[PDB]
């Protein structure tokens, strides 16, 4: 079916959307939002100079209507999400977001109830807008490049004043083979120091639950889960983390989850491979010593 | 000046899978109901704006008549009134169209706030669909908002950091969590007093739904059969853990 991918020039994210497109047809087109060479070979590609959906006016939607696209694919990213809902409305299209799987017969899966439930959907009448959850589909290798036709943007409603990267330390969370996550149980920002220490020793990265982020003990980009980062380390230490389902959603493919929690009834022990019921202020220093 | 916050009451979002069951593809009725978590972040931001600006703060919801008692928590936190459209649809277009009808009955509205995603549907769709229907700019995942000449200075959380934005005019913002919008906990006496604050009920309107069929909903089991390491003696426990990690080729 006639498919349009709308995304930044990012090859990892574009690749995930190409994988999804292949379920639906052989030759997707692409609208690139912002700058950067377009990798991959497409039948037709376009470019809009702005990444904020509010600034696009009606040109894009009118194009989609003219060209009779049947499927529009975006990522579940701030940029994808800024566009997807409003664009669906302009098309009169159904929208399904945060898609986690699509079967060969095009049954579409997504989560409900804090990632405790899996819902399955069938499209009855398109066009259809989908937003695809990051890190749930393999990224296609993108070979070659494709030139883009410039499209007009609309009235500027939102100005981008500044883009500010979170200060980076050590290996990225989503790349690390060992992740050490602290939750509310850690008790303070300074108390995270021993988690940073053991993470450094293991060439890993430090993550956080929403509890620890809401306390200000780690920055927001350290949050792991449904609305944070998705990680699949060999080892995942969950320290002072109760294991709410929304947290568990970030670690489904972690190979060896190690729980350190003083509460033997904590939900994290239903996901963990190994568990220590006890005070992390005793466990982690002991672990560090044994490693030294 | 008037700020609208969209708040949705949901089944307890902290119930574990072990204890979670469906009736008719939705949560069993036994679970405690509550305003969703990002919804409360949005209410909190709205109350902070009310405090700074002298604005009215109107909570708008689409849902069950008996969720008023839970929406009144927003009144105790500082909202001025609740407007509830009675209805039971999960469809984002139906929800958004009904929220739009309620909003259109509030005179001039300067800003609309919503949660990043609801605490039962997990989707982050309704605020963008409503922005489209209202023909207003949508800003997802805002964490802070400041009134300035001509509009709003907005900090947005992205996947690599944050963006500082200026919105000209009205808009719809969905709100993500940061320490600065952790919701305040209203006093028992504030809760009691909120029982008297205004609640306006509206009937549901006729409007179209999405042509999508929900085939099934299931709850995967969560049981890893964890190997619990005896930790009466913590030095022994970590010795055993490192041995097992070695044996299993994890570390
Ligand atoms: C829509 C939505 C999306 C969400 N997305 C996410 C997400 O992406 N990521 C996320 O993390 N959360 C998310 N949440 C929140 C999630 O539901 C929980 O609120 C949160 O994960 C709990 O954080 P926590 O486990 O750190 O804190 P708590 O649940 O308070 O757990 C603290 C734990 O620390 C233990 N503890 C205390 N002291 C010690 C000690 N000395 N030693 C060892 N253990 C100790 C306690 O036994 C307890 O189990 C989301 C919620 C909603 C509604
Ligand atoms: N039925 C509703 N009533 C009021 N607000 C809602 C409703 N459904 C969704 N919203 C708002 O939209 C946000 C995202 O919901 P969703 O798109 O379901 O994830 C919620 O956090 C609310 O702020």
């Amino acid at each position: 079916m006639k498919t349009l991918i709308i995304e930044t020039a990012n090859a990892k994210i574009l690749g995930e959307l190409v994988t999804v497109s292949r379920l639906f047809g052989q030759a997707p087109d692409v609208v690139v939002l912002g700058s950067g060479e377009l990798q991959g070979s497409y039948g037709k590609a376009y470019r809009l100079s702005d990444t904020l959906g509010a600034n696009l006016g009606s040109s894009l939607s009118d194009l989609i209507k003219r060209e009779r696209y049947e499927l529009i694919l975006l990522s579940t990213t701030a940029i994808g999400s800024g566009l997807a809902g409003p664009l669906a409305v302009s098309l009169g299209a159904p929208i399904l977001s945060e898609v986690t799987a699509i079967s060969p017969d095009l049954t579409i899966e997504r989560s409900l109830y804090g990632s405790k439930a899996v819902a399955r959907y069938k499209l009855e009448s398109g066009p259809l807008v989908l937003t695809i959850k990051r890190k749930y589909f393999e990224a296609a290798t993108l070979e070659g490049t494709t030139a883009t036709e410039e499209l007009p943007v609309g009235p500027q409603k939102i100005t981008l004043l500044e883009e500010i990267e979170e200060e980076r330390t050590g290996i990225p969370l989503e790349d690390a083979e060992v992740v050490v996550t602290g939750g509310r149980g850690i008790g303070s920002g300074d108390n995270f120091s021993i988690l940073k220490e053991i993470a450094g020793m293991l060439n890993g990265a430090v993550g956080a639950s929403r509890g620890a982020v809401d306390e200000g003990w780690m920055p927001p980009g350290a949050q792991i889960g449904q609305t944070g980062k998705i990680v699949a380390p060999t080892v995942y230490f969950a320290v002072g983390v109760s294991g709410a389902s929304q947290h568990l959603a970030g670690i489904s493919n972690a190979k060896c989850v190690i729980a350190i929690n003083k509460d033997n009834e904590a939900n994290i022990f239903k996901r963990a491979r190994f568990g220590i019921v006890g005070d992390y202020k005793k466990a982690v220093p002991a672990l560090i010593n044994a490693l030294k | 000046m008037q700020i609208v916050v969209l708040a949705k009451v949901v089944p307890d979002y902290e119930v574990p899978s072990a204890d979670f069951e469906l009736v008719g593809n939705r949560a069993h009725p036994r679970y405690t109901r509550m305003i969703g978590l990002y919804d409360e972040n949005a209410v909190e931001l709205g109350v902070q704006l009310k405090e700074k600006l002298g604005a009215d703060l109107t909570v708008v919801s689409y849902g069950r008549n008996d969720d008023v008692q839970f929406l009144r928590k927003a009144l105790a936190m500082g909202a001025d009134k609740v407007v509830l459209v009675e209805g039971d649809s999960d469809d984002p277009y139906v929800i958004a169209a009904n929220l739009k009808d309620a909003i259109d009955r509030q005179g001039t509205v300067d800003l609309i706030l919503a949660g990043r995603q609801s605490s039962d549907m997990d989707r982050g769709v309704v605020p963008g669909v409503l922005a489209g229907m209202l023909d207003l700019p949508f800003v997802p995942q805002a964490c802070s908002v400041e009134s300035v000449d001509g509009g709003w200075k907005i900090s947005q959380i992205t996947e690599t950091g944050k963006r500082l934005l200026k919105l000209s005019g009205k808009g719809v913002l969905s709100i993500t969590s940061v320490p600065e919008n952790v919701p305040r906990i209203p006093a028992v006496k504030a809760i009691f007093a909120a029982k008297k604050k205004p609640v306006e009920k509206l009937p549901e309107i006729g409007t179209g739904k999405m042509a999508v069929s929900e085939l099934s909903v299931s709850i995967p089991k969560v049981e890893s059969n964890c190997e619990l390491i005896p930790a009466e003696d913590m030095d022994d426990a970590v010795r055993v853990l490192l041995r097992r990690l070695k044996e299993e080729r994890y570390l």
